């Protein structure tokens, strides 16, 4: 159902959920959600339509990068880390976790990527650590011009209310 | 290959280190300030040093990037407040001899010792006892021989360190290709734009001089008022006609003449409206004191705060016996951390300064969304500019009638009104001819038109010309006058003050005049009049993203500084004070000084 540790953005969780039905009708009385939303059905239609052969990405992210998980949005991590399709459409689950996933003194746990060559197409992953060069020749680093394409977020307790980490489950 | 790219690689790393490096700074100087012992200091100095080690590494090595090809604003505005560095380009004994000149300046500043009037045991320092001394005393002897003392122990123990430290940073600005120091410090107002909405540096002379030549008539009708109520004080010691004594200002320098209400009242039988009572007797305290500067600042359209900064922040003297100096101060410490830490109490003076704090906190949340390297003010006077129309609103009698702390049939008296505005201006005035006096003194040294050997004379020349005050005692070229100024001993800027006191007038008369606001301006209050909260949010948004110029014309309409609306605020105490003078008024002619 839940586990306690959560992966990273460019390492989102896939998990394949088949020959289930699930209501989650707990969602009238609940004030924990700290956001909710749905774009291909407005729950009209869920009378006569039956939950078969879905998908559960889960990550952890920003505040300020929560609306970037939605159709269009271009933002920064929206077109490098995780982009959305236009049709496919299923539901948006972000909740606040700043008393679990936030210390005094710091959590770097979780990484993300901010340099690609080239646009992201839906459903691609990338995983490879290569040096960024802005012109090709191929870098030896720490040479001049060299960058590297990684970051860590870091997570506190003490930080505003869009720099909380948010653990985000889109169902499709 | 293409410069933009590199560029845009660069400013990308950088915003992403500095994201982190300055809030782990930042909560480390919160962690000291918040618990005072000897082992957070250093905690504090390894994130100082950490975070200054990379800045000046990192400051200094895109120079490799010409400025000349970048053809966005944006891009080319971020390279160019990340260039200019400072003493990085130096070597390194350079750096090391300019940290050492500049430690030695601020430590013998700050260990200052004044010992006279008896047996020489009793050290008063500067902050426990000259404040007090300069801010209470009636006595001229005593004032005079502390600022006499003062200053010749400290222009003295000072003035060789500047002298090699003026040479030493003109030899630096030279070396970054500028032609001097005061340039470098004149910059910050340089902006570049549309066709129209340019501005030079070289043009600051020119504009901040122009406006000053209006303020001197009403200035001066201030400048009578004070004389001629000194005589009631001090009976044959301040000349008739004379510049006023520099000792006698109610300050130790002459900065505010805020204490001088005592001595000048227009009329003693009628008191001030809820001067530290009625709270006592309704039983109030600092939540509901911050509960209420929150729903003023809702009832006109801004944002409400946020429950981190009601959980976080301090709002009274701890009860854990912890030492704190909790001089009160609103922090932005970054990744949308916004607290206010003040010791609170049940005055009206905290009454107003939850307000003026409160306003600088929005100012601080209003440009969050910019990035990194121009989350600031449009320039140095905008930040304090803001915050202080707040307090100028919260005090006015229809407020305080609203909120039930002052009884419903109590009318505005015609005394109370007159004795208002000749406070406020025995403290907003007053201050402008010295930082126009201090900057312009500062750059003239800095450009190398006076000689070495002719500092200090000619600074004591501008004293009888612009602020018209006379030197109680002769000075030669040993001492160094500016050097016993907080501000001087450890450099900083200066105009910061007049721009900050031109703009918070220009944006207090555009607000109220989108009030809807029939009647003098004085009795101006936001409150249920969304319009000025839309006209000032609508610039509060933009940060250091474009040219201050146009900040400043999204509200006031104009696109340089017009002092016309302070003029216009001042009104009924210019008619007033030029009914009550039937003498005086007449200027100043510089010839008087108490020595000769
Ligand atoms: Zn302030």
């Amino acid at each position: 159902f839940n586990a306690t540790k959560f992966p990273s953005v460019y390492a989102w969780e896939r998990k394949k959920i088949s020959n289930c039905v699930a209501d989650y009708s707990v969602l009238y009385n609940s004030t924990f959600f700290s956001t909710f939303k749905c774009y291909g059905v407005s729950a009209t239609k869920l009378n006569d339509l039956c939950f078969s052969n879905v998908y559960a990405d889960s990550f952890v992210v920003k505040g300020d990068d929560v609306r970037q998980i939605a159709p269009g949005q271009t933002g920064v991590i929206a077109d490098y880390n995780y982009k959305l399709p236009d049709d496919f459409m299923g539901c948006v689950l972000a909740w606040n976790t700043r008393n679990i996933d936030a210390t005094s003194t710091g959590n770097y746990n979780y990484k993300y990527r901010y340099l690609r060559h080239g646009k992201l197409r839906p459903f691609e992953r990338d995983i490879s650590n290569v040096p960024f060069s802005p012109d090709g020749k191929p870098c030896t680093p720490p040479a001049l011009n060299c960058y590297w394409p990684l970051n860590d977020y870091g997570f506190y307790t003490t930080t505003g209310i869009g720099y909380q980490p948010y653990r985000v489950v889109v169902l499709s | 290959s293409t410069i933009e790219e590199l560029a845009k690689t660069f400013l990308e790393k950088f915003n992403q280190e500095a994201e982190d490096l300055s809030y782990q700074s930042a909560l480390a100087s919160w962690d000291y300030n918040t618990n005072i012992t000897e082992e957070n200091v250093q905690k504090m100095n390894d994130a100082e040093a950490k975070w200054s080690a990379f800045y000046e590494e990192q400051s200094k090595l895109a120079k490799t990037y010409p400025s000349q090809e970048v053809q966005n604003l944006t891009v080319k505005r971020q390279l160019q407040a990340l260039q200019q560095s400072g003493s990085s380009a130096l070597s390194a004994d350079k750096s090391k001899q300019l940290n050492t000149i500049l430690s030695t300046m601020s430590t013998i500043y700050s260990t200052g010792k004044v010992c006279n009037q008896s047996n020489p045991q009793e050290c008063f320092l500067l902050e426990p006892g000259l404040d007090e001394i300069m801010a209470k005393s009636t006595d001229y002897n005593e004032r005079l021989w502390a600022w006499e003392g003062w200053r010749s122990v400290v222009g003295k123990q000072l003035r060789p360190l500047y002298e090699e430290y003026v040479v030493l940073k003109n030899e630096m600005a030279r070396a970054n290709n500028y032609e001097d120091y005061g340039d470098y410090w004149r910059a910050d107002y340089e902006a570049e734009g549309a066709d129209g909405y340019d501005y030079s540096r070289s043009q600051l002379i020119d504009d901040v001089e122009r406006t000053f030549s209006e303020i001197k008539p009403l200035y001066e009708q201030l400048h009578a008022f004070v004389r001629t109520k000194l005589m009631d004080a001090y009976p044959s010691r301040i000349s008739p006609t004379g510049c006023l004594p520099a000792h006698l200002l109610g300050d130790m320098w002459g900065r505010f003449w805020t204490n001088l209400y005592s001595l000048t009242v227009p009329f003693g039988q009628k008191p001030n409206i809820d001067v530290t009572d009625t709270m006592v007797n309704q039983g109030w305290d600092a939540e509901r004191i911050f509960k209420e500067a929150e729903k003023f600042f809702v009832s006109v359209g801004l944002p409400s705060m946020t429950q981190g900064f009601w959980e976080n922040s301090m709002l009274t003297e701890p009860g854990d016996g912890r030492k704190v100096v909790c001089h009160p101060t609103a922090w932005d410490l970054g990744k949308g951390d916004f607290r206010i830490k003040m010791c609170t109490k049940v005055t009206m003076d905290n009454f107003l300064t939850a307000h003026h704090e409160m306003g600088h906190i929005q100012y601080d949340m209003a440009y969050a969304t910019q990035p990194f390297l121009l989350r600031n003010g449009a320039n140095e006077g905008f930040h304090e500019a803001v915050g202080e129309i707040m307090s100028l609103s919260a005090a006015t009698p229809e407020h305080l009638k609203s909120i039930g702390l002052l009884p419903y049939d109590f009318h505005e008296d015609n005394e109370t009104e007159i004795n208002f505005l000749l406070k406020q201006a025995l403290t907003i005035v007053g201050t402008l001819p010295f930082t126009y006096m201090l900057e312009k003194w500062r750059w003239m040294v800095f450009k190398g038109e006076i000689p070495k050997e002719q500092w200090m004379q000619k600074w004591w020349e501008m004293k009888r010309e612009i602020v018209g005050v006379v030197e109680p005692m002769p000075h030669d070229e040993t001492y160094c006058d500016p050097a016993a100024l907080f501000h001087v001993a450890n450099d900083y800027s200066f105009i910061r003050y007049y721009t900050r006191t031109i703009y918070q007038f220009q944006f207090q008369e555009a607000l109220c005049q989108a009030a809807q606001h029939e009647g003098p301006l004085h009795k101006c209050d936001i409150s249920n009049s969304t319009e000025a909260g839309q006209k000032l949010l609508n610039m509060l948004r933009l940060g250091r993203s474009e040219p201050w110029t146009l900040a400043l014309e999204n509200v006031v309409g104009a696109k340089n500084m017009d002092v016309r609306p302070l003029l216009n605020y001042f009104e009924p105490l210019f008619t007033w004070l030029k009914e009550q003078n039937r003498n005086s008024f007449v200027g100043w002619s510089t010839e008087w000084t108490p020595y000769a």
